[PDB]
């Protein structure tokens, strides 16, 4: 009656993990000689790409477990690597420095953050030296004893070796789209309510992601996608509070970030072709690094984050917004850098909110030189001072809670901002996207019969 | 070339069995390069083993091929209208999973040996 | 080297008219190479044709050339008001004597 | 295996397709051995997209295979002798070159799919 | 009447671009235990060569759009850096150098070019140093200071650092085979009188290009390939001065290249398994190192290039050959390598003649040991010195040349010796090569049906 | 996969001649990374051209191929039985190893391209 008939090229798939390959702009190649995150790894992208809806078809999707992002963490800590090894290494630096505060413009927030430190270096000739200045922050130096002798050393130097970016290489996150090998299929979520886990009834078929700039931040997700429709709230499990929640925002809150200083950049000579740029000489009034986000603006999307928020604990629930516990300079305030410049922004002003169930701000921020990179213990680098004044413009996107355990009354929930680790950066955009693997080869009855 | 990728994922096993040529079309093609090679290494051992596949039972440049090869009811007691006009490719395959194998063997020793001596022998007639 | 003659020596034209400026190499073998610059008083001269009929990035439509062997010409469609300058043709290393458009 | 390699590049069209196995039979072969192995994966997977291109107009393990599309004058008016004693394939190739896409898309869904839906229709009956 | 036939394995192609790979002889890798010129990372070479004519065929070649001169120039730069790494990298030799004038035995040409020079070394153990004197060339040294305290300094301490050439790593040019990969041909003009550009009406095909040592000179094309009939001349465009000039003479010009020197090589150690080895003590004599060529057959090559070039400069027109204008030192002299030393030759006696339309050379040559290849500022090596007399033999079988501007009469044309640009040296060998991909599969109308 | 690879290389060669699948099935699939990725290339690379081998005698997707070239006495004057009952697989590569290119270029140019001329020339009629 019914015979076994083979078909090649039906269209199966199976959940699977791969190699990705990114996919990028040649035009921002031809304008950026060098990218940290690398232009030359990945391949020119294709103009017009194409995406298939996926009609009648509903996926199944898990935003928690997605080698996407995995293989994303791999390639940007690996391009950093890479974009860092041919660099110049300060271990020459690792020397007592005799230093003395700086107090010739100095407003009283300001006030020992800079640090005009004197050291003895080596030069080009391997036997002759040079006594040189620079200006660091106190970020960056820690005693070397507890007497006042203001004696100090590099944060850094007893644990591990720093190294310098090269002044050339640039910092600007540009997009970066991830596309799948012969055999793989990318399957894009166009649901605009999703929450990342569980069936998504509106699939498309994409040739590669949307470009994802791999920005690092913390405590405030910057330069990424919006909601199309409301604020999204996502968590692994919202109940528990060892998990951080995504938030996805609907509608961004600018936000300005300034280093008023004028800053130049000192080329020191500390070997035959190797440099050190530093601080050099601030050319007029010091004054502190700050970011300014619109206060009803911030209000509006804390408002719209807590109905969503209350959308899951409780109709009746006070959301209070605090400011963090504790922990590294990086999870403590909003880390980003831009411009090459690494700031460090206490946005205790942003999370100051009780909200009951019925002009700017001004956050305080800090700057740096030595950055210890993706949690990792032993791999520092030292940031070259940008010359200038500094201005600086993004969107705030989203944010990173935790929420408070061990609640002794159940009518508040209590969110504190976090961050630290950039795969939940980088999930808030991936969040839509799963690889599978085709499988083309299909058996089914038919009466046909071979002659 | 990738126009109309898995756009019969939701569509009928029939409707989409009339669109083998465009997933057939997109199963072919530093330390980045080297993984990027060892993908597409991959992709061709995996396109080599599916065509080594249906050349051993008797379907060789074939997206379409018949067999010797009765259903058992067993595999799927199912009848074709429900099989064909009210089911996909991917209930199918979930459907069937269990099954594959026990296909694949009916299909790669028996019959296509079998066939292939036959013919070796009428070619002797 | 190769000779060029621009000519003609001084071209005096009215705004928003066409004016069909002029190069003939001499001492060449024939070919698409030649240049158009314009030098306005005071400044150093600006390319607008790199070729015998190409334009250079960012200039105008109105700016416009032709010519092939041993006869060019610039073609400016309409004499804006910032069109008034010293015209030179480029012939590998030799440059012409230069043509003024003047208000008239 | 190299002799004779392109040496009917200059005969014409008939004498040199007398001679496509010298021509498919050359078509298969640190940081140099990285590159040397993106050049060979290069070419493998070149050949599978030939061989697939092969495969899906129902011309597998043929160096020269019929098909059921008619020939358009538009794509070409010139006569027999022409073509196939007066022009070589690569002035042919030029000539052909802004109508192969047509050709091919003629071959690739129209021609073999539905023959191979009419063999499945017929080995029904 | 007429359908459609598909035919796979047609004779047709279009040009292209791959990444060829070597080939070589297994015999002289026997014999070589390194060069330079890796025949590692390419492959053994296969006896009996093929070389199909294609007859009737007719290819289009352009010397000067070429990727087998690029991919050539990228794998000789990068096979001199890998074998560059594993050596000593002469970071410790930069110091202060009390250098005195050497006069034991000095020619009146030969003065102050050779320096003994005193400096401070480390020693295999960290903790101790020695006093170490070696002789040293005044082109490789550099005055510390203006005023006459005779300190010195190598010049390229400054900029960057400077590696030593494994003493056991050899110099010679072996040739090299460039081979293409399945599914592409190399297609090889056979007309003897091509100028590298236009229609080639004699085709043929080849497995392998011919063997192409890499030679490094400016000025004069050494140890190459011949004229078939004619001195060939070869430009970009000829009437453009900006574009070099490509001679290749039908008969080499024999030229004899010495440096007379007794040379010594003197093991200093400067680490654990660090060596340092230096001039040591000149047995001996001390002359000039130079190079002859037969004047009869300069003179006689010379008129034949000028012939060649009235072809394409008038029948009249006067032929002036001039020295070099200026520049580095590279392309104001036949700069060469042979047996390991690097010469520098004045070549202001090969081109002193003016041509109206109607015994031998002794050319001054300079040795270094502070080498700069391949027009690159910041990548320099040493040569260790090579002990002995070295006599030296090559065939000169081209020139490389620039015709003067802005000539005020037109009865004459200037042209002076050029290059630095290797690029012009290996398109003088594979300018009759162009490599073509192969497009197998072909459609043509037949009366043929399928059944 | 893996099961009875070889098990037949001391049986006699028909006795081996039922179980090539076995065999089929099994010649497809840092610094090591890119020596076991060349490996793996040989191998494909290996796979395809013993495939194009066959499909240049209108072998493809057969593992038993009778052609229209007649067994020459010079290569081997042994009896059927003496072959096929009497004699493995590797002692008859041993013994027509000497001939075995004669054999592959009458197959290889000789009698497919005859062959397949002639089809198209019957599919004119
Ligand atoms: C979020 O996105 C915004 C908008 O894209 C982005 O702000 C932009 O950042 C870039 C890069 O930092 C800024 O461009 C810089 O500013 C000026 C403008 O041209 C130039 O001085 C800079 O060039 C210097 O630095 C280069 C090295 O980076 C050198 O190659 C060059 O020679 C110069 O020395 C540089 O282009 C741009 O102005 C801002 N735009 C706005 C509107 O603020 C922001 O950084 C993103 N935020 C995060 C957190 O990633
Ligand atoms: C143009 O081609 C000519 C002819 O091929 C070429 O001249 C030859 O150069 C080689 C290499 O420099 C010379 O051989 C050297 O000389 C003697 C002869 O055997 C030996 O002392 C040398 O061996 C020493 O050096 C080796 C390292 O290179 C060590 O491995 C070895 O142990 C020895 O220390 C070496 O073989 C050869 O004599 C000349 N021949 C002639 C006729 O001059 C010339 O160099 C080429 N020119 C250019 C510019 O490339
Ligand atoms: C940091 O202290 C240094 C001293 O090491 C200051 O540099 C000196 O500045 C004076 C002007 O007050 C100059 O005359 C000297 O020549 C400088 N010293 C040297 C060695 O050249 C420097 O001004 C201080 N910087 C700041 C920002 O306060
Ligand atoms: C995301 O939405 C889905 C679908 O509404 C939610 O899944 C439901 O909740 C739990 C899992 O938390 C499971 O019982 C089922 O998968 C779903 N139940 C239904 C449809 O009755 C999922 O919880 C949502 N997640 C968040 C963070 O909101
Ligand atoms: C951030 O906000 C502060 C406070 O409003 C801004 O400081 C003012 O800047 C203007 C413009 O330069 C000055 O005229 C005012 O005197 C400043 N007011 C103060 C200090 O109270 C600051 O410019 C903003 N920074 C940005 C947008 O980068
Ligand atoms: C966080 O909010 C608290 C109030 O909840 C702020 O403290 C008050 O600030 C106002 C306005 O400056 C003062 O009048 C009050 O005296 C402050 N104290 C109290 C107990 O209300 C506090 O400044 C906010 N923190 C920020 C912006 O970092
Ligand atoms: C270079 O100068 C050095 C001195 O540093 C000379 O070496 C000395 O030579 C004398 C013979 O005149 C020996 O007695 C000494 O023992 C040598 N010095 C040492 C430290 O051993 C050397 O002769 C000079 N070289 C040349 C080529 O003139
Ligand atoms: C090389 O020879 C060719 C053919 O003789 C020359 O090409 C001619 O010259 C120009 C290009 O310079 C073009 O008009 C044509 O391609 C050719 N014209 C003809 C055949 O009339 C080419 O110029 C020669 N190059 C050199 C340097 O001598
Ligand atoms: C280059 O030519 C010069 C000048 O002819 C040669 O110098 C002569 O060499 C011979 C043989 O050794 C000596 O007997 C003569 O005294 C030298 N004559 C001079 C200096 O006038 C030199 O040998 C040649 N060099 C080569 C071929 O390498
Ligand atoms: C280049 O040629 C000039 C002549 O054009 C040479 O200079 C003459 O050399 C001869 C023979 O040695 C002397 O008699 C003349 O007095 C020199 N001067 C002039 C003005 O003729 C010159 O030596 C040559 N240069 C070289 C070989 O480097
Ligand atoms: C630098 O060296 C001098 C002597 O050269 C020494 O007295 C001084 O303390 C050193 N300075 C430091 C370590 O800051
Ligand atoms: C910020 O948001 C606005 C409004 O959606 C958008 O147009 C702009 O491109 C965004 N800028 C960045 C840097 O993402
Ligand atoms: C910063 O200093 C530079 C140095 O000349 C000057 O040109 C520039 O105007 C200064 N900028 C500001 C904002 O003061
Ligand atoms: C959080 O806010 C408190 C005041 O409520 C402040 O004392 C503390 O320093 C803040 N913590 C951080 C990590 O910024
Ligand atoms: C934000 O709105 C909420 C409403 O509950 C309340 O905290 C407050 O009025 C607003 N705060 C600011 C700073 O505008
Ligand atoms: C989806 O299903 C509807 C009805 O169930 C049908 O009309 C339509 O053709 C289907 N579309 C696809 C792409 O399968
Ligand atoms: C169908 O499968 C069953 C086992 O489920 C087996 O016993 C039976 O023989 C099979 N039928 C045929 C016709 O092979
Ligand atoms: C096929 O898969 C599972 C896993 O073995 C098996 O237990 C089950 O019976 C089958 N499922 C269906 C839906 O037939
Ligand atoms: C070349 O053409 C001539 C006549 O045009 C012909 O006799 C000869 O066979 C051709 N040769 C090749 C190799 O095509
Ligand atoms: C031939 O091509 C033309 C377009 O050039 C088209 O209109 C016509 O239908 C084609 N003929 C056939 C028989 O397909
Ligand atoms: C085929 O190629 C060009 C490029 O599109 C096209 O314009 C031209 O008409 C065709 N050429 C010939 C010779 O048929
Ligand atoms: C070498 O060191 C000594 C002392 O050990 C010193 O006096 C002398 O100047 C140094 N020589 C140099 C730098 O040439
Ligand atoms: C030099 O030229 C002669 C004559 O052509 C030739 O025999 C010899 O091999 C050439 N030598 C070199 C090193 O190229
Ligand atoms: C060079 O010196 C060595 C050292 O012994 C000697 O054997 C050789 O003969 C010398 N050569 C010449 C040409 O003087
Ligand atoms: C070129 O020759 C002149 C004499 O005509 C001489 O002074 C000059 O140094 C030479 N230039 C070079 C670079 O050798
Ligand atoms: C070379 O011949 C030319 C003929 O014009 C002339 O310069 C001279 O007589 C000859 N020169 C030498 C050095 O032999
Ligand atoms: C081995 O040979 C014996 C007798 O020679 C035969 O019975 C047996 O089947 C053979 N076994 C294999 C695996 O070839
Ligand atoms: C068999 O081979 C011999 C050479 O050993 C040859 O002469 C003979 O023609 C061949 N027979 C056939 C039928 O091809
Ligand atoms: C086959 O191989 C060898 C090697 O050429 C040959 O000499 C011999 O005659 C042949 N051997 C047999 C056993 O037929």
């Amino acid at each position: 009656n019914l015979w076994v008939t083979v078909y090649y090229g039906v269209p199966v798939w199976k959940d699977a993990e791969t190699t990705l390959f990114c996919a990028s702009d040649a035009k921002a190649y031809e304008t950026k000689k060098h990218n940290v995150w690398a232009t030359h790894a990945c391949v020119p992208t294709d103009p017009n790409p194409q995406e298939i809806h996926l009609e009648n078809v509903t996926e199944e999707f898990n935003m928690w477990k997605n080698n996407m992002v995995e293989q994303m963490h791999t390639d940007i800590i690996s391009l950093w690597d890479q974009s860092l090894k041919p660099c110049v290494k300060l271990t020459p630096l690792c020397v007592t420095l005799q230093c003395t505060n700086v107090t010739n413009n100095i407003t009283d927030d300001m006030r020992g953050e800079l640090k005009n430190c004197s050291f003895n270096m080596t030069t080009e000739l391997r036997d002759k030296r040079q006594k040189v200045h620079a200006l660091f922050y106190k970020l960056d130096i820690v005693p070397i004893n507890e007497n006042q002798n203001t004696s100090y050393r590099l944060i850094n130097c007893n644990t591990a070796a720093i190294t310098q970016a090269c002044p050339k290489v640039s910092f600007e996150p540009i997009p970066i789209h991830y596309c799948a090998p012969a055999g793989f299929a990318i399957l894009k979520c166009k649901d605009k309510k999703f929450n990342g886990t569980g069936p998504c009834p509106s699939v498309s078929t994409v040739q590669c992601t949307h470009g994802i700039k791999p920005v690092v931040s913390t405590q405030l997700l910057l330069n990424g996608s919006l909601a199309e429709e409301e604020v999204m709230i996502r968590s692994k499990d919202i109940r528990n509070n060892a998990k951080n929640i995504l938030v996805q925002f609907n509608t961004p809150v600018q936000i300005n970030c300034t280093r008023p200083n004028n800053n130049t950049r000192k080329s020191i000579r500390i070997g035959p072709g190797q440099w050190f740029y530093a601080t050099g000489d601030i050319i007029g009034d010091i004054r502190q690094a700050h970011c300014n986000v619109s206060k009803a603006t911030w209000n509006e999307t804390l408002g719209k984050v807590v109905k969503q928020l209350r959308k899951h604990f409780g109709n009746n629930t006070i959301i209070r917004f605090a400011n963090s516990s504790g922990g590294d300079l990086e999870v403590t305030t909003h880390s980003f850098n831009c411009g090459g410049e690494f700031f460090y922004c206490d946005t205790s002003g942003l999370f100051n909110s009780t909200w009951i169930s019925n002009d700017s701000i001004t956050l305080p921020c800090r700057i740096k030189q030595i950055i210890n990179m993706w949690q990792r213990i032993g791999q520092a680098m030292y940031a070259p001072p940008i010359q200038g004044v500094i201005r600086c413009v993004s969107n705030i996107t989203g944010l990173i809670l935790t929420r408070d355990g061990g609640s002794t009354d159940s009518t508040t929930e209590t969110f504190r901002p976090s961050g630290g680790d950039m795969r939940d950066n980088w999930r808030s955009e991936l969040y839509k996207y799963k690889v599978v693997k085709i499988e083309p080869l299909g058996v089914a009855p038919t009466r046909c019969k071979r002659r | 070339v990738f126009l109309g990728f898995l756009g019969a994922a939701g569509s009928t096993m029939g409707a989409a069995s009339m669109t083998l040529t465009v997933q057939a079309r997109n199963l072919l093609s530093t330390v980045w390069g080297i993984k990027q090679l060892q993908a597409r290494v991959l992709a061709v051992e995996r396109y080599l083993r599916d065509q080594q596949l249906l050349g051993i039972w008797g379907c060789s440049g074939k997206l379409i091929c018949c067999t010797n090869v009765p259903w058992n009811s067993s595999w799927s007691n199912r009848n074709l209208s429900e099989i064909w006009d009210n089911m996909t490719w991917l209930q199918w395959d979930k459907e069937i999973s269990n099954y594959t194998q026990i296909i694949y063997g009916l299909l790669e020793e028996s019959q296509n040996q079998q066939e292939k001596n036959e013919q070796d022998l009428l070619a002797l007639d | 080297v190769s000779v060029l003659t621009q000519s003609p020596g001084t071209l005096s034209l009215s705004p928003g008219e066409r004016a069909t400026l002029s190069c003939r190499a001499s001492q060449t073998v024939g070919s698409s190479y030649l240049a158009w610059y314009q030098q306005k008083p005071g400044q150093a001269p600006r390319l607008l044709i790199y070729g015998a009929s190409s334009r250079a990035t960012g200039i105008p439509d109105r700016f416009s050339g032709s010519g092939s062997g041993t006869d060019f010409t610039l073609t400016i469609s309409r004499l804006e008001p910032e069109d008034f300058a010293v015209y030179y043709c480029q012939q590998y290393e030799a440059f012409g004597q230069g043509t003024k458009v003047e208000i008239k």
